[PDB]
């Protein structure tokens, strides 16, 4: 929790060598065959399905994320998420993405085929007008559904700080903005008040847009998704501040230099897009009109054309140095923050006795204890190859070599 | 898994006696069966051929190899069980499935040196597995590109190409093949 | 074209296409014509329909939502595959801003808009973007690689091909 990992190292890894205290031990050695031993690493607050609280969901969700990503690839933590993931894991995340794409294709046919009229447009009554209905339903379904799924996880667990904001915090607010439009959508459209559409469209435009989440588990299209958010907040905020000191400047400028009707005058709101125009170059230059000064009017114009490359090719370097390869690895250690989330939430997510069908690791008798029983752990074996040190022949479980 | 008394005693070793084993050899002179006492393989489905030969020359035991060569074991017995296939085919350590091919895989230079130089049954280097490799196809087997392991295969590719040109000098080792057709640089590409 | 069938103009036309196309194998002849032609193949089955994944969720999304600010035929309707030629007609800056047709909620219909103006250059910047630092900070490197692989291949082809005689001379 606390984020410190040279002690999680030692504690995770720890081999207590001498007979009197091995039930301390944390990683005994299974077998031995040459150059081939079976390192046994303990999971005993590591993987705890249910019945105690985790030290892998307190690494994915309550750490400090600075060395989340460095905690998360010690020596089992890295194994125990492909296992989970090998398992249940990647599986039950694609019928989530087919399931999803279904739920937004099904809301985007009940937009499209929607008789806008005044009132409620209810009275369905044809074979044609209840599939309008029912996908009406589902639309709801994902309505409330996305309320409680976000709000109830919200406040338990994931914590909601500002520094988590690339690490499932932005689409932790998004798929809150969902689940509202759409409640005031349907309180809209039964009601009577018009405008149900215009707030139903705004579900349009966020759900398809929210799907962005679900290209989390891949590492091809989820680090580049990871830039999606990057270069809009720390460079796009950054360069529309820089771009409206012109906007505000020149546009402001060039229209005082313009007779005030006494085009002639006071369509400013369309003189500040006839500028805009002029920089991509869909523009005309009538806004020249024969003004007062025709030679000034021309050469802040031309300054203003280049002022506008400038800055655009600014904004393209300022893509070079604070956003790309320096974050190129920083976007694959936050895929894996994004990525031991996802395997994470599947698996808080199923109930206790399916969850104990999908352990990892199995349970192994390592030795005996001080009492004189049997020590039964739940072991998670990881196989490893040395060529050097040859004197593999230690505090060996089991005499026969071979997983049986 | 069958196991015998010897192969037991091979397994579990402190400072490499276990004192018991010279004492279990001269019982078994008495009663008699030393080409069947010592030469038992398991007749698990997962270590169907390991020998207590094998076990010894595993154990880094120099000196109880020498016992059961002296007493004439099985030179050349074949470990052919499920344990000894490569990684692809279940398996886990395939160091070519013979004594001398044990010897030689895992860097173990003075029983190479005793099992083809001895008294009594020779380990020649010409011998081949249950699919074909012999003792240079097994080095190339285990050669993991790391940099220790590239330092004594080359060293034991070598001492065995050398030793088997000194004592059959009519025949280059590096021709004889795999069942695949392949020789031990093909192989290695 | 051997049967009746008078529709051989458009599978010989998929074929003219491609035989141009596929003489970029005969640039794995000069190491720098050979790295550059990889590069558009990493960039073409890495790099492209990975925006095309991205892309074709915008305009499966705001173009089938600016589709319900339009009139339901009370052009009026029925033909969505026309605004598909009208939203990509605006981005690009050859757009008429025409396509408003008296629009329910009209001021809704700019901000979506505007919205996809300056959503999808972040897309299209992050084309110029991601595959800079993913591609070219390994690949300058690593086609070097694959293009002496492809060298190497090309040269046991011809070989290969020639009797047995011919290459014993
Ligand atoms: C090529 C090599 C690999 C080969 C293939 C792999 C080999 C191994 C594969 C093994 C099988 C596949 C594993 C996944 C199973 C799919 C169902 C599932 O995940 O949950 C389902 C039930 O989840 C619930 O929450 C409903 C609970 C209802 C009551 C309990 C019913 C029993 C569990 C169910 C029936 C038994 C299921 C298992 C039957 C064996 C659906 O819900 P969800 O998906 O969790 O929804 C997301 C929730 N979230 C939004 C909060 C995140
Ligand atoms: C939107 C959505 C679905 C989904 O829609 N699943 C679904 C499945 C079947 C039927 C249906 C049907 F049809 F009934 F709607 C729906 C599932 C997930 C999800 C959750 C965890 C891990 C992987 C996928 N996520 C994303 C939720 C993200 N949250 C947590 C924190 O970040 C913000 C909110």
């Amino acid at each position: 929790k606390t984020g410190k990992i040279g002690i999680f190292q030692h504690i995770i890894r720890r081999e207590v060598t001498d007979e009197d205290t091995r039930h301390l031990s944390r990683k005994f050695k299974d077998w031995a065959y040459g150059p081939v031993y079976s390192s046994l690493y303990d999971l005993s607050s590591l993987d705890t399905c249910g019945e105690e609280a985790s030290v892998l969901e307190i690494l994915v969700y309550n750490s400090k994320i600075e060395n989340r990503h460095e905690m998360l690839a010690v020596e089992p933590i890295n194994e125990l998420l492909r296992d989970k993931w090998r398992k249940f894991g990647a599986v039950s995340f694609y019928i989530n993405v087919v399931s999803y794409l279904c739920a937004m294709v099904i809301f985007t046919l009940t937009a499209y085929y929607q008789p806008l009229e005044g009132t409620p447009p209810y009275p369905y009554r044809t074979t044609v007008d209840y599939l309008r209905l029912a996908g009406e339903v589902i639309t709801l379904f994902t309505g409330v559904l996305f309320f409680f799924t976000n709000i109830k996880d919200l406040f338990m667990k994931k914590c909601p700080g500002v520094n988590s904001l690339f690490i499932d915090g932005s689409f932790q607010l998004l798929y809150f903005i969902y689940s509202v439009l759409v409640i005031v959508s349907a309180a809209l459209y039964l009601a009577g008040i018009e405008a149900y559409l215009a707030v139903m469209v705004f579900a349009l435009v966020l759900g398809w847009m929210n799907a962005l989440y679900f290209t989390r588990g891949l590492k091809l299209t989820g680090t580049y998704s990871i830039m999606i958010q990057k270069i809009l907040f720390k460079d796009l905020f950054r360069f529309l501040l820089v771009y409206l000191l012109f906007m505000i400047g020149y546009a402001s400028a060039l229209v005082s230099l313009l007779n005030p009707c006494a085009r002639d005058s006071e369509t400013f709101s369309t003189f500040l897009l006839d500028l805009f125009k002029l920089t991509i170059g869909m523009g005309d230059l009538e806004m020249l009109s024969s003004t007062k000064y025709p030679v000034v009017f021309i050469i802040l114009l031309v300054t203003y054309i280049i002022l506008t490359f400038v800055l655009l090719l600014n904004m393209l370097i300022a893509l070079m140095g604070e956003t790309v390869g320096q974050v190129s690895k920083e976007s694959k250690h936050i895929w894996k923050l994004q990525w031991a989330t996802t395997i994470l939430d599947i698996e808080r997510s199923f109930p206790v006795f399916l969850r104990k069908a999908f352990r990892s690791g199995e349970m192994v008798t390592v030795g005996k204890s001080s009492d004189g029983t049997p020590d039964r752990r739940w072991c998670f074996r990881v196989d490893e190859v040395n060529w050097s040190h040859w004197n593999q022949n230690l505090g060996i479980i089991n005499e026969d070599p071979g997983k049986n | 898994t069958g196991k015998t008394c010897l192969p037991k005693a091979l397994l579990n070793l402190s400072n490499g006696r276990n004192d018991t084993i010279p004492v279990l050899l001269d019982i078994a002179e008495r009663t008699g069966n030393m080409r069947e006492f010592i030469n038992s393989p398991f007749r698990d489905i997962y270590y169907r051929g390991q020998t207590a030969l094998h076990i010894a020359i595993e154990r880094r035991c120099k000196h109880y190899v020498e016992l059961l060569v002296a007493q004439g074991a099985d030179v050349h017995a074949q470990a052919r069980g499920r344990f000894f296939q490569p990684k692809d085919e279940g398996g886990y350590f395939y160091f070519g499935e013979l004594p001398l091919s044990l010897a030689a895989c895992t860097n173990q230079p003075h029983i190479v040196n005793y099992l083809t130089e001895n008294p009594h049954k020779k380990a020649d280097m010409r011998r081949q597995d249950s699919r074909g490799n012999t003792v240079l196809h097994a080095l190339v087997a285990i050669a993991d590109n790391t940099r220790e392991n590239t330092k004594f295969v080359t060293k034991m590719y070598d001492l065995l190409l050398l030793k088997c040109a000194r004592l059959f000098p009519d025949s280059n080792l590096e021709a004889v093949l795999n069942n695949d057709g392949l020789s031990p640089l093909m192989m290695a590409a």
